[PDB]
């Protein structure tokens, strides 16, 4: 999946 | 959202310059030292890198891992800045989260990429917000792999700059160079085609308002888009090999997972 392979990223992209 | 077109330019600029902290105007006026007597310090070579240098945080091995780990932490900080920025284009916080990080995922480097001919010119850039001014040439200088990453961007930035957009222009390019369909792994790419089409819309208007005489200022831009991709992709494939081949050379998690199985 992405929204784990992309931890921090998608920590950002809510608020 | 038809209807949020009227003032769409209007709110992309705003998000833009609320959002980041050096502008073109702004570097635009120390790199022509109008302002001030007092230009930014100049690094030039390792001497005067290391003077640099005494400034501190305010590690510690070669030069050339030591400018790249400098490197990294105004991408971090503009990854970070591009993250709110998009947030605020809209339709884009609607999207599927798997599919706002796609985006900012192939769309960030090709954005910096575009906003650093803001603090470019022929001979160097500006750095540290401002106050230094590290040459070209002495980036050229560098060493085996290093010497390699900034020297492409320079030969973009110079032909990108000679288009003489202004902040709003590139907030708007940006905008579009975020909300792009093709994307690998993108849920609803219809959705988001939709949203590239109203920020293309706007921009191609914005261009003929903002720029009379350029009558294909558009296309040209629509090029550059496409050479940013071509850039992106060649820097991500550098940055892999020096993650590969350079023991000292290490890359801040959020950029880890960026590249990461991008190009
Ligand atoms: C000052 O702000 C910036 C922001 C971005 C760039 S960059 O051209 O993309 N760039 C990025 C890295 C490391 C990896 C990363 O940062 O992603 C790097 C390393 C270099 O070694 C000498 C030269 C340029 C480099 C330069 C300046």
């Amino acid at each position: 999946s992405l929204t784990e392979r992309h931890k921090i990223l998608h920590r950002l992209l809510q608020e | 959202e038809t209807a949020d077109l009227k003032s769409l330019a209007k709110r992309i600029y705003e998000a833009y310059l609320k959002n980041f902290n050096m502008n073109k105007v702004k570097a635009r006026v120390i790199l022509s030292g109008k302002a001030s007597n007092n230009p930014p310090f100049v690094i030039h070579d390792m001497e005067t890198l290391c003077m640099a240098e005494k400034t501190l945080v305010a590690q510690n091995k070669e030069a050339e891992v030591r400018i790249f780990h400098c490197c990294q932490c105004t991408s971090v900080e503009t990854v970070t800045e591009l993250t709110e920025f998009a947030k605020a284009i809209p339709g884009f916080a609607n999207l599927d989260l798997n599919d706002q990080v796609t985006l900012l995922k192939y769309g960030v480097y090709e954005a910096i990429f575009a906003m650093l001919s803001s603090v470019m010119n022929k001979d160097g850039m500006l750095v540290a917000y401002g106050n230094g001014f590290i040459t070209r040439e002495f980036l050229k200088s560098l060493r085996k792999p290093f010497c390699d990453i900034m020297e492409p961007k320079f030969d973009f930035a110079m032909k990108f700059n000679a288009l003489e957009l202004d902040d709003s222009d590139i907030s708007l390019f940006v905008a579009a160079i975020i909300c792009c369909g093709d994307r690998p792994g993108l849920l609803n790419v219809g959705h988001i085609e939709k949203m590239q089409e109203g920020i293309v819309h706007v921009l191609r208007l914005h261009l003929q308002s903002n720029h009379p005489d350029d009558i294909f200022l558009f296309p040209k831009l629509l090029q550059k888009m496409a050479d940013l991709r071509q850039l992106v992709t060649e820097h991500a494939q550098l940055v892999q090999i020096i993650k590969k081949t350079e023991s000292d050379a290490a890359l801040h998690p959020l950029l880890q997972e960026i590249y990461r199985d991008m190009y």
